[PDB]
């Protein structure tokens, strides 16, 4: 059905910065009744989504006036000619003109910073989990930034990426940088059968991860 | 001023069915279509179906057909969705909007979480260096608040330490239970010399764990 694709999947801007975001649906967005159903909406954080631009081009009530749409074919840009704290959110575009109605995978609008490498800490299994027959790995991948980080576990210098969960803090207020844990999660056997534990964080600020281990064996 | 009032969230065992309420007042209800989405963390947003109250025209998704069942009571002017056969692909943000030709207003949406699990406090586990590592100026510390439900839980810090040092990670839901993390980050010239804890306020089973951290082994 109607794919909405829309770039970028992050925009970083400095507040007061013009801000684009593009919404390419897969087919034309006009219904036999000649208008073009094509929406754009904003999620903030612990909100519902909001209705911003309807029909292509119309500002819905109460929406700034620096929003504004255009487009038409398959190219429709939402624009915000300048970045206001109150308009980070998730961006989604949508076609209501064909059922089933689409959404576009959404663009997080959030603050740009400097390039920050995490500050990345590993800490084995504590007594208390093992006692349990349970080892946790955890990788803690703090205050970096852009959002994107890639983190590998090796054990025994193999990757393991099976029972790994991540995940990610939004944007911090403060410094506009993001964390994120990594819990590597293993049976208390799996685990006590290897020694050398390692988190690899790969990100921007680095042409070669951020590597932090240990030994089961030193621990 | 249109409002869309979604009933709260559900806990649901896998194989149930759920219903979910929207209760839409500032407009005439049977004069627009109530829209259901889905929002599902990495799945954006997705459309369900919509129904016109009074009419009954519905339209479903697809394969929300068999799955998803939309009833309207123009006499309460309230709108329902039911899901039935539960499954962990279900546990989402479940919206109703209105509908007419965008989605011009939503509900708060309704948590679904599917899970087979009795009601669990976490298991927490301390987050500290050991593996005779020296610590640099700043030590990260943390607790791995582990298998517990449902949502939500509190960490906090020495009463006061999101002062603020303190990254706490989403939780996770695997296999119907979950898992979060917090980190804190503390001069090493405060740490182990001086007490840090996390509280861990699991509300849900009237559960509170405090956990002092230690060196997990020599530094
Ligand atoms: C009034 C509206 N009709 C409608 N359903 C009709 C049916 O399928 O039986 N609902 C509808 C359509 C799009 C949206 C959008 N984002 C929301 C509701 C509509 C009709 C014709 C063109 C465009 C919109």
């Amino acid at each position: 059905e109607l794919v909405m694709t829309q770039s970028p999947l992050s925009l970083p801007v400095s507040l007061g910065d013009q801000a684009s975001i593009s919404c390419r649906p897969s087919q034309s967005l006009v219904h036999s009744n000649g208008n073009t159903y094509l929406h754009w909406y904003l999620q903030k954080p612990g909100q519902s989504p909001k209705l911003l631009i309807y029909r292509v081009s119309n500002r819905f009530s109460g929406v700034p006036d620096r929003f504004s749409g255009s487009g038409s074919g398959t190219a429709f840009t939402l624009k915000i000619s300048r970045v206001e704290a109150e308009d980070l959110g998730v961006y989604f575009c949508s076609q209501g003109t064909h059922v089933p109605y689409t959404f576009g995978g959404g663009t997080k609008l959030e603050l740009k910073r400097a390039d920050a490498a995490p500050t990345v800490s590993i800490f084995p299994p504590s007594s208390e989990q093992l006692t349990s027959g349970g080892a946790s790995v955890v990788c803690f991948l703090n205050n970096f930034y852009p959002k994107d980080i890639n983190v590998k576990w090796k054990i025994d210098g193999s990757e393991r990426q099976n029972g790994v969960l991540n995940s990610w803090t939004d944007q911090d207020s403060k410094d506009s940088t993001y964390s994120m844990s990594s819990t590597l999660t293993l049976t208390k056997d799996e685990y006590e059968r290897h020694n050398s534990y390692t988190c690899e964080a790969t990100h921007k600020t680095s042409t070669s991860p951020i590597v932090k281990s240990f030994n089961r064996n030193e621990c | 001023r249109v409002q869309l009032l979604e009933s709260g969230a559900e806990l649901m065992k896998p194989g149930a069915s759920v219903q979910i309420s929207c209760k839409a007042t500032g407009y005439t209800f049977s004069e627009y279509w109530i829209e259901w989405v889905k929002e599902r963390p990495g799945h954006g947003l997705e459309w369900i179906g919509e129904i016109l109250p009074g009419s009954g025209r519905t339209n479903y998704r697809e394969k929300f057909k068999g799955k998803a069942t939309f009833t309207a009571d123009t006499s309460s002017n309230t709108a329902y969705m039911q899901l039935s056969s539960l499954t962990s692909e279900d546990s989402a943000v479940y919206y109703c909007t209105r509908g007419y030709s965008s989605m011009d207003y939503w509900g708060q949406g309704t948590s679904v979480t599917v899970s087979a699990a009795k009601t669990t406090p976490p298991s927490v586990y301390p987050l500290a260096p050991g593996c005779g590592d020296t610590t640099g100026s700043s030590v990260t510390l943390g607790c791995l608040v582990k298998g517990y439900f449902p949502e939500s839980v509190t960490v906090t810090w020495n009463s006061g330490s999101l002062s603020s040092s303190v990254h706490t990670f989403p939780a996770l839901l695997q296999s119907g239970l979950y898992t979060m993390s917090s980190s804190v980050t503390v001069p090493s010239s405060t740490w182990p010399s001086q007490t840090v804890t996390c509280s861990v306020a699991h509300p849900a089973s009237s559960t509170t764990v405090d956990k002092k951290l230690e060196p997990s082994g020599p530094i």
